[PDB]
């Protein structure tokens, strides 16, 4: 997160950071939506340019977490994933179209003061809220600049026209994805930076004052640069597949 | 999840975090 600040304790209890097992490394963010299953973004575990494929065995979470280099006990906790689905449509030779991945923690996890779900969209809260200049939020650890915080980091951007979103860049853009950011000639500064993909893009219901998570941090040109935006996992045009694996899968 | 998008630490204790005003101003400027 560029141009962020601390986030106070307890102020993002849906936060799970993703590791690789071994060796072990801090890979992406991403949220936690029922005690059973994690949201992040399919680039995150699988990008065959890379010869990444991760899969449950490879990987773990750390939820309720604060700071990145001090072990939170009796407040943090880690999860092993039972399984790991990845949108059939992922994109990822082109323009990272439907970023989006779910994964299944093996036991329950435990709620807490520092450890709560977030909410999924409706066509309602999507319809109200996904709309120019309306703020969302944006978390994670990784890069403060283009150099990694011990602190959560938390940043406001407000969601820009599509129009501008797509003159802004030569990648092409699908309703699958929205962008978030201020303007050059807006004085304010801030984006997602390396190492915050995965993580969620929330937004506080005026209508229920829940927060729901409307996007996922999916992929920029730079970070933090003049004209240009972070573009965002749309969460809602995503639901249909969400809701399939929930539904599906275990229980 | 029934209890979803509600902070122990904030929504519950009624209290606001620091900066969660800004998103609930630019909601209602956009008449
Ligand atoms: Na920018």
């Amino acid at each position: 997160i560029v141009a962020g600040s601390d986030a106070e304790i307890g102020m993002s209890p849906w936060q799970v950071m993703l590791f690789r097992k071994s060796p072990q490394e801090l890979l992406c963010g991403a949220s936690l939506i029922s005690d059973r299953w994690v949201l992040t973004a399919a680039h995150c575990l699988l990008y065959p340019p890379w010869d990444k494929n991760f899969t449950e065995n490879d990987l773990l979470v750390r939820i309720g977490k604060h700071s990145r280099t001090r072990y939170e006990r009796n407040i943090e906790k880690i999860s092993m994933l039972e399984k790991i689905y990845i949108h059939p449509r992922y994109n990822w030779r082109e323009n990272l179209d439907r970023d989006i991945a779910l994964m299944k923690l093996k036991k329950p996890v435990a709620f807490s003061d520092y450890i709560h779900p977030v909410c999924l969209p409706d066509r309602e809260t999507a319809a109200s809220l996904l709309q120019a200049g309306y703020k969302g939020r944006v978390t994670g650890w990784g890069n403060l600049k283009e150099g990694q915080p011990s602190v959560l980091q938390v940043v406001n951007l407000p969601i820009v026209e599509r129009p501008v979103c797509k003159d802004s860049t030569r990648i092409r853009i699908t309703d699958n994805m929205f962008c978030a950011g201020y303007k050059p000639d807006e004085g304010k500064r801030g984006d997602a930076c390396e190492g915050d993909a995965g993580g969620p893009f929330v937004m506080k219901s005026p209508f229920n004052n829940r927060w729901y998570q409307m996007g996922i941090v999916s992929w920029g040109e730079g970070c933090d640069r003049d004209g240009k935006y972070g573009f965002y996992t749309h969460v809602f045009r995503l639901k249909k597949w969400i809701q399939k694996v929930i539904d599906q899968f275990g229980e | 999840e029934a209890d979803c998008g509600l902070r122990p630490l904030f929504e519950k204790k009624s209290l606001e975090d620091k900066t969660e005003r800004a998103l609930l101003e630019s909601y209602i400027a956009g008449r």
